[PDB]
């Protein structure tokens, strides 16, 4: 029983067992001393170490030392919780008693797993490169909104002098200068009009962009939560084996 | 029968097929495409407001375009409203969204950046031309000037003023004693840390000396002549100078007493040169001291130096020339005064993209957080679930505003539901960089959860919010107490604890967990001064106990008797403590300096506060040598983002020594540049690049050469990688070589100093020798002209793969560590010879790796010795191939290199746990060393599927090396050679585990990058078991043998 324990596995392996449990959850394990009980508080892993008894204060064992305080909170022993989640997996398995069969489950699972791990990074790429590809696109479009400015001023600034141009010498030259003049300025208004075309076409683009990187972190929120739980259910799995570390490779 | 004929009805046909080359996107010459066409339009835009259509070339200098444009404009109307050409300047709209004025006109239109191939002309407004050369700044940044001062944020425009306070103190260095000091900042000495030199090489200089060729040149510029001197080893450069100058100027016309005086007219005009490369002994330091000197020792090499004059070098450095830039509440109410506790209100999430069908419901989980979090994390209610989602209400944290320590920060993140999972995060200092507290509201824009991280919160991830704005912002409101809340001054924290310490002094007789407090009197126990030492020579990922913790800080004050104790003692002070805070605020002020090895752990994430960082920058600015932080800069730079505020102490630091040394100022460019792109980053290396590259001096120009020239080559494979896919390497071929040819390239590919290296020049491109390998991430394999005088002396030819498609900072990485592991073994007496090849991420996924000449992978041994038909390739080959290049007493040698080289691979190998060895990853050179390339994934990152107590061996020795190694026997495993060998992996696994501390500290300085590999310290973790630092050495030892020995199958024991 002080072996079994319930929790009492006998450092890296405990904080892989304690990775993403909650705020109260705990276990038991170098001439330092003895035992060590590793709770968990909100994120991170509290240490507490361990002639009979098992630092100042008569308990006759290890069993004896951690029912007490499963009931009650560390405050009154150490001035900065309980240990109210004695985390330690036969529950959900199929049950199976089948030593072959829960091999073969590790593996469907640890392919489901590794599938979905890879569906996880692709996405993670498209997502970033949207991103970028987002940004680059928003870039532009100032380009572009500062490219237009530099005409909308250039079709302005011949105005001020074409316009002075016609009327000093309107018989001079007359439809030979200021056809060949309104030549050039109809080139650069509907210039700007094939700019501002130009523009408003990567807009739409954009939106149709920043919709699908809306699509891809909507499905990212929708995979993460089956590749914890495909995760977790795995390593109960491979636990619950481990209760052969060679044979292990091949099904993973 | 094969699949039970079950049809996948969804799988259809019409990169994973050729799985390569996966980062993306970047443009080149023009908007949306990578090349512009050879011959183009361009609308030019006149100050007379008329457009005329040059057609152009690609390569075509603004100056022909100018010239051409004002040639055509005349036959356009109005031309009498133009000046003279050279009252202009062209100006366009750039990639950058900016509106770059084009000075210099020797510029090309494909070189320019446009976004539409168009030029404006106009006379040059700002009339200050020189000072509109921040454009060469933002070129060498890849960032607009710009950009900067259109920043409201007051921290980044404090931080632009404040930081020149340490460019003009660096200047000042430079220019103390020129135009030495000069020569010295440009041309550091390259040199090892210790003038001391290992038995082994000693051992090579037939008692202490080393014959040596000194060069010289006469007239014209052309003959050379030799004066092949045999000094001691540890006799400096100015002494070596005379002895050629004695040689070359003895005669039968000159007395002994008329050489003497001709010596000394002479003997101080010199200086001495590395030949083939711009290297100078510069001081007084052993020639042993320098690395070419050891180098040349360790490979059987007869030195090349050469006698350069003062005044021909002292020529070549221009002046440096710095110029300060354009940018040239009566008090408050302090944080102890204020008596409530934190609360934070939660409003309202905007953007928060989630499937209504999968998710149930949706709340903010929260913290605060010193690195460890100083109270009980609490979320918030699953209010208003995905649709639309909004909390109005006030979080209530169990802590007092005044036990907020300076470098307190929130940390939260929307979850979704034990269906527990995080969507977003974000974190923030609660003390701003003024010092004060955070009150009112604040937009906090997040970050999406990376790989690696399953957990809730992300603590570690960068303070600040998200500069990309279409993400999840998620706004929030801090509590107001009618002030700016400031935090105290250390005046008055000093009070606080001398105070606090005479209060404990009265504390009487009994105290119920005496743990915070010794009870103990002057004298200590000997068994505890004995279990505290014990502590300190634990590695940082041993946690501590509470125990422990408790009883480290009863003892803070006999723990400054044993310095390396602090990074133990500062995790064990309560920060949520300000009466503990305090107090150890007055330990750190003088507390004991420490080995820069041991301060690096200071700059980590687990050790944010400011004077504890302070401390850390204080031992290095004693410790740290030029050349021992050039090592460790990468660590540097990435601790950075570690750092709360912009402005601080390590960046004043490193931005300084930069400015002083070019050799670091160099990597430390390169470093930061190469970050640019991602945006925890790029403000803050941005602004720190903008710093260095104002005060830098000439260098700046060499940079910028050196980025024009990735640019091109970043441009060019994004050819090679799209478009020109699925073309043969012929039309691949013959599309690099017909656009290196191009005028552009010719200019920008030519002379230049390589990344790599910065003493090595780049000269003419030899196109016959460039080529792309067969990889299918299309790399480049180029080559160039060694452009030295000396050039034959050295090598003749200068090639450098370029690589854009591969993330090479793990490579980088390993390659640094490896580095290391050598300096280590050697510099502590036992000879195995890595080979850390150069590598140098430029970019996101572009990079540099050195060439080693004259290597094969044992694929290519095997292909070559491999008899016809294709039965089997013969285990003997490598040897016979080994054989066939060393013959004689030089086959012995080989054998020793090989099993010297072999030894050490191995166990740094195992140590770091690479990607499995193989054929076409392991090479071999011609004198018979070995080398591992290509390393993979580096801390065993194939274990985050499966895994598990794995403690892999990937360099597993088959037969074909054993032979080798055992000169040529039979039944390898049985012979003196071997066990020879074997001593040297025990020797050799016992020296890193010894230095384990290090190796730890720089894989957790290294957590900053996004590298998917160090996501968090139990990545680190492998590590620990790997070298077993939990068990006693003689176990280590043992199982160390116990895993080489079942990944052989016997040998081991
Ligand atoms: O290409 C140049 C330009 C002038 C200065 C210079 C000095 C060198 O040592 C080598 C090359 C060069
Ligand atoms: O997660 C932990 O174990 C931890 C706890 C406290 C401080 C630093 C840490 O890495
Ligand atoms: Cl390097
Ligand atoms: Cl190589």
């Amino acid at each position: 029983s002080l072996q079994d324990a319930e929790w009492y596995w006998g450092r890296e392996e405990v904080n892989e067992k304690l990775r993403d449990t909650a705020d109260g959850t705990f276990l038991v394990r170098k001439m330092h001393g003895d035992y060590t009980l590793t709770l968990r508080k909100g994120g991170n892993n509290k240490l507490i170490k361990i002639d009979g008894k098992y630092s100042d204060p008569t308990f006759s064992s290890v069993v004896e030392l951690i029912n007490h305080y499963r009931n009650e909170s560390l405050a009154q022993y150490n001035p900065k919780v309980k240990l109210l989640y004695p985390v330690s997996q036969q529950d959900q398995v199929v049950k199976e008693d089948n030593i072959e069969a829960v091999g073969k489950k590790l593996h469907e699972y640890n392919t489901q797993f590794q599938e979905k791990s890879r569906e996880y990074d692709r996405l993670y790429e498209e997502y970033t490169r949207t991103s970028q590809e987002i940004q680059m696109k928003r870039t532009a479009i100032e380009a572009f909104n500062e490219t237009i400015k530099i005409f909308e001023e250039q079709c302005q600034t011949q105005e001020r002098y074409s316009k002075e141009y016609i009327e000093k010498f309107k018989r001079e030259g007359n439809e030979k200068e200021i056809q060949r003049i309104m030549h050039n300025y109809d080139k650069l208004k509907s210039r700007i009009s094939e700019i501002i075309d130009s523009r408003r076409r990567l807009e739409e683009d954009l939106k149709k962009q920043a919709a699908e990187y809306r699509e891809i972190d909507k499905r990212m929120n929708s995979i993460k939560p089956d590749l914890i739980q495909l995760r977790k259910t795995r390593d109960q799995y491979l636990m619950w084996l481990t209760q052969r570390q060679k044979k292990l490779n091949e099904w993973l | 029968s094969y699949y039970h004929h079950h049809h996948h009805h969804d799988y259809d046909i019409p990169q994973g097929a050729m799985g390569s080359m996966p980062p993306r996107p970047s443009s080149g010459e023009l908007w949306g495409i990578h090349l512009m066409p050879p011959r183009i339009l361009v609308e030019c835009l006149l100050p007379n407001g008329m457009i005329v259509t040059l057609e152009c070339l690609r390569e075509a200098t603004l100056i022909t375009i100018k010239h051409e444009l004002f040639k055509e404009a005349r036959k356009y109307p109005l031309h009498q409203l133009l000046q003279d050409e050279s009252s202009y300047i062209f100006v366009s709209v750039t990639q950058e969204a900016e509106r770059e004025e084009f000075f210099d006109e020797t510029r090309r239109l494909c070189d320019l950046r446009l976004f539409q191939p168009f030029l404006k002309v106009i006379e040059p407004v700002g009339n200050r031309e020189e000072k509109i050369l921040n454009r060469e700044i933002g070129f060498a940044i890849g960032m607009p000037v710009c950009e900067f001062d259109m920043v409201k944020d007051p921290e980044v425009q404090d931080f632009r003023r404040n930081i020149l306070n340490v460019c003009k103190e660096a200047v000042d260095l430079r220019d103390l004693n020129s135009p030495h000091s000069r020569a010295m900042y440009v041309y550091p000495p390259n040199v090892e840390s210790s003038p001391e030199l290992p038995k082994h090489i000693y051992n090579k200089l037939d008692k202490g000396q080393i014959i040596v060729v000194i060069w010289v040149i006469v007239s014209p510029n052309n003959d050379k002549q030799k004066y092949t001197l045999k000094i001691n080893h540890d006799c400096v450069p100015e002494q070596v100078i005379a002895e050629a100058i004695r040689k070359k100027t003895r005669s039968m016309l000159l007395s002994s007493e008329q050489l003497k005086l001709c010596v000394l007219e002479y003997q101080g005009k010199y200086i001495l040169k590395v030949c083939g490369c711009d290297e100078y002994f510069l001081e007084k330091y052993p020639l042993s001291q320098y690395k070419y000197i050891r180098s040349c020792i360790m490979l059987g090499r007869m030195p090349n130096l050469m006698l350069m004059a003062k005044e021909s070098l002292y020529s070549q450095l221009p002046m440096d020339c710095f110029t300060m830039p354009s940018y040239s509440e009566t008090s408050t109410k302090s944080l102890w005064v204020i008596n409530s506790a934190l609360r934070i209100k939660i409003l309202c999430a905007t953007y928060v993209n989630v499937n209504i069908r999968d998710i149930d419901k949706i709340y903010v989980r929260t913290g605060i957080y010193h690195g460890g979090e100083p109270l009980c994390d609490n979320v918030n209610t699953q209010r208003v679930p995905c649709s639309n989602p909004r909390w109005n209400e006030w979080l209530n944290y169990d802590i007092y505003i005044p036990d907020l320590p300076r470098a307190a920060r929130l940390c939260l993140s929307i979850c979704s539901v034990e269906e527990h999972c995080p969507l977003a995060w974000g974190n923030i200092n609660l003390f701003d960089y003024t010092d004060t507290l955070v009150s009112g509201k604040m937009a906090l824009n997040l970050w999406p959860v990376p790989h690696g991280l399953e957990d809730l919160l992300n603590p570690i991830g960068v303070t600040g919010s998200n500069p990309n704005k279409e993400t999840p912002c998620l706004e929030l409101e801090f509590d107001w107490f009618s002030s700016v809340v400031k935090f105290p001054d250390m005046s008055v924290i000093e009070e606080h604890a001398n105070w606090s310490v005479s209060r404990e002094a009265g504390f009487s007789y009994s105290h119920a967990g005496l743990s915070n407090r010794l009870a103990r009197d002057n004298e200590l126990r000997e068994n505890d001064k004995e279990q505290l030492k014990a502590i300190s020579t634990r590695d940082p990922l041993s946690e501590i106990t509470e125990q422990e913790k408790d009883f480290l800080w009863s003892h803070r004050h006999y723990c400054v008797t044993i310095p390396e104790i602090l990074p133990k003692l500062l995790l064990s002070v309560k920060w949520n403590s300000r009466d503990e805070v305090a107090q150890m605020y007055c330990l750190v002020k003088d507390w004991p300096p420490i080995k820069p090895e041991q301060a690096m752990e200071l700059l980590d994430c687990n050790y944010p506060d400011p004077m504890v960082r302070g401390f850390a920058v204080r031992c290095l600015e004693k410790y740290l040598t030029d050349d021992k932080l050039s090592q460790y800069l990468i660590q540097l730079v990435q601790v950075l983002k570690y750092e709360q505020y912009l402005d601080n102490l390590l960046v004043r630091f490193l931005l300084k020594k930069a400015l002083t040394n070019q050799r670091i100022g160099h990597f430390f460019f390169w470093h930061l540049k190469s970050e640019m792109h991602n945006k925890t980053v790029s403000q803050r290396f941005g602004l720190l690049l903008e710093s260095y590259c104002r005060a830098c001096g000439m260098y700046l120009k060499h940079l910028n050469r050196q980025v024009e020239a990735m640019e091109k080559l970043i441009n060019l494979t994004d050819i090679l990688k799209q478009e020109k896919k699925d073309e043969t390497q012929k039309v691949q071929m013959k599309f690099l070589v017909e656009q290196m040819r191009r005028p552009d390239f010719m200019d920008a590919l030519q002379g230049f100093l390589s990344p790599l290296n910065p003493a090595h020049q780049l000269g003419n491109l030899r196109l016959e020798e460039c080529r792309i390998m067969s990889s299918a991430k299309r790399p480049l394999w180029l080559n160039w002209e060694n452009p030295d005088i000396m050039s034959e002396l050295l090598f003749q030819n200068n090639e450098i793969i370029f690589k854009n498609g591969d993330d090479l900072r793990q490579d980088m990485l390993t390659l640094q560590i490896i580095r290391i592991m050598e300096n280590i073994w050697q510099n502590q007496g036992l000879d195995l010879r890595m080979l850390p090849y150069g590598c140098l991420s430029i970019g996101d996924c572009v990079g540099l790796i050195e060439v080693v000449r004259n290597s094969h992978t044992i694929m290519q041994i095997q292909c070559k010795g491999g008899l016809k038909g294709a039965l089997q390739f013969n285990s003997h080959t490598l040897h016979q191939w080994l054989k066939d290049k060393n013959k004689g007493e030089i086959y012995d040698a080989a054998i020793d290199l090989f099993t010297r080289s072999c030894a050490g691979y191995c166990v740094a190998t195992f140590i770091l746990g690479i990607g499995d060895r193989h054929n076409s990853n392991i090479m071999v050179k011609d004198d018979g060393q070995l080398f591992h390339i290509d390393f993979g994934h580096f801390l065993d990152h194939k274990k985050k599927k499966f895994g598990y107590k794995r403690e892999r061996v990937p360099f597993v020795l088959t037969q074909d090396f054993l032979i080798v190694i055992s000169k040529g026997a039979q039944e390898c495993t049985k012979t003196r050679e071997f066990e020879r060998f074997q001593e040297m992996c025990y020797k050799a696994y016992l020296a890193i585990r010894q230095h384990a501390n290090l190796f730890i500290n720089l894989f957790s300085m290294m957590l900053g990058s996004g590298m998917p590999e160090l996501q968090s310290f139990d990545d680190i973790a492998y590590i620990r078991k790997t070298l077993a630092l939990d068990k006693t050495e003689q176990e280590a030892l043992e199982y160390f043998m116990k895993q080489m020995n079942d990944a052989h199958h016997g040998g081991w024991t």
